């Protein structure tokens, strides 16, 4: 199977310093050329650089020359994207491409490794239950919950009763706070009966910062 | 250098229906347009090329035409893995520039969001900060406003939104909104209240509780 996994993406400080991988495999690398791209967070793409076979010329984008340099081993097969002095607007992830037949359209793609260009320092989150002061009923479905506040960077799983209850859930997408640190809740929605002998706990896991924790939801 | 136009920025319809879409741009490029399909996680892959070509593998009711400033992707009919954002992009000429997206959206019938408060745990209180949630869940169609009333009195600015994406079982959306003060401003005040306005249900909806010492 044509291959493209790139690699060397997480948290930087500006005006750090990133190297960059794409690792092509199922084909003849040494015959295309190849991009980076990048979309923002949550926003649209953009062109970054490319190459052509041999390596002999390259060619980047106004908001990423003299900075971002494209490069290439042909004998390990694997693109190389290095980064200098990295703006906050540097943020993103990053795809490699390669480009299809005899001009510029991009007819194979790699999954992505996400760029996170910051001041603000890892933090493991802290986690806060979701109990309803809601003491009554007979009101029909019944609510409860995961606050995941304060972490940095992105990404927090979240799930429940270790993988045993998937029904009803709703992990939310995180949200960048004033303070400059992501919080998401995850909540569970099931109908009153079950809840007599079932229980109810989060599993909160934060590999940036080794963090896993398991909040139970006391019930009432 | 050649913005590209994608209208609308979304689009809800049902599966089953045929979709079309529109991709503009500022001057001619004649045929160098090619068409990106982006399933929500996952990486973009290449739909149509040369504005007419399917690429292999791509199935037979995705369909590339126009030519010249103005063009269109259509989807015959409509299946659950159709629901996805779709890009397009010039290469007729430099530097390389994408439109800015459509989201196809499932139409749905109308649908009765349950709201839940949820009360700042004490483990929060001590740290000297307080979290109310409001839980607007299981709904359609996405618009939707939640309004926070403290002491029946009106909130702005201390509070962020969020929400899923349609959900692969019941195509419907869930909703966070989250209130932040800190344990001095919380504890000096008493009826903290959720009001959720929306299609779905008679007048606005207002769930409460209060500290209750």
């Amino acid at each position: 199977e044509v291959q493209l996994l790139e690699s060397g993406g997480g948290l930087v400080q500006p005006g750090g310093s990133l190297r960059l991988s794409c690792a092509a495999s199922g084909f003849t690398f040494s015959i295309y050329p190849m991009f980076w791209v990048r979309q923002a967070p949550g926003k649209g793409l953009e062109w970054v650089s490319w190459i052509g076979p041999s390596g002999g010329i390259t060619k980047y984008a106004d908001s990423v020359k003299g900075r971002f340099t494209i490069s290439r081993d042909n004998s390990k097969n694997t693109l190389y994207l290095q980064m200098n002095s990295l703006r906050a607007e540097d943020t993103a992830t990053y795809y490699c491409a390669r480009e299809g037949h005899n001009d510029w359209y991009f007819d194979l793609w790699g999954r992505g490794t996400l760029v996170t260009v910051s001041s603000a320092s890892t933090k493991g989150p802290s986690v806060f239950p979701l109990a309803p002061c809601s003491r009554s009923t007979s009101e029909s479905t019944a609510a409860l919950g995961c606050l995941v506040k304060d972490y940095f960077p992105e990404p927090v799983t979240v799930s429940w009763n270790s993988g045993a209850l998937t029904s009803g859930v709703h992990t939310f997408p995180a949200v960048l706070q004033s303070s400059g640190l992501y919080s998401l809740s995850s909540v569970v929605t099931v109908p009153s009966s079950n809840f007599g002998t079932q229980t109810y706990t989060c599993n909160v896991d934060h590999k940036p910062s080794n963090t896993k924790v398991d909040k139970t939801v006391e019930r009432k | 250098d050649i913005q590209m136009t994608q209208s609308p920025g979304t689009l809800s319809l049902s599966p089953g229906e045929r979709a079309t879409l529109s991709c503009r741009a500022s001057q001619s490029v004649s045929s160098y347009l090619a068409w990106y399909q982006q399933k929500p996680g996952q990486a973009p892959r290449l739909l149509i090329y040369d504005a007419s070509n399917r690429a292999t593998g791509i199935p037979a009711r995705f369909s590339g035409s126009g030519s010249g400033t103005e063009f269109t992707l259509t989807i015959s009919s409509l299946q659950s893995e159709d629901f996805a954002v779709y890009y397009c992009q010039q290469y007729d000429k430099w530097p390389l520039t994408f439109g800015g997206g459509t989201k196809v959206e499932i139409k749905r019938t109308v649908a009765a969001p349950s709201v839940f408060i949820f009360p700042p745990s004490d483990e929060q209180l001590k740290s000297g900060t307080a979290s109310v949630v409001c839980l607007l869940n299981n709904f359609y169609p996405r618009e939707a406003k939640v309004q926070w009333k403290v002491d029946n009195a009106l909130q702005s600015g201390n509070s962020q939104e969020s929400v899923t994406e349609q959900d692969s079982k019941d195509s419907t959306y869930s909703l966070s909104s989250t209130l932040t003060l800190s344990k001095a401003d919380y504890e000096k005040h008493k009826v903290y209240a959720c009001e959720v306005t929306h299609q779905g249900l008679s007048s606005p909806v207002t769930k409460s509780f209060n500290r209750g010492e």
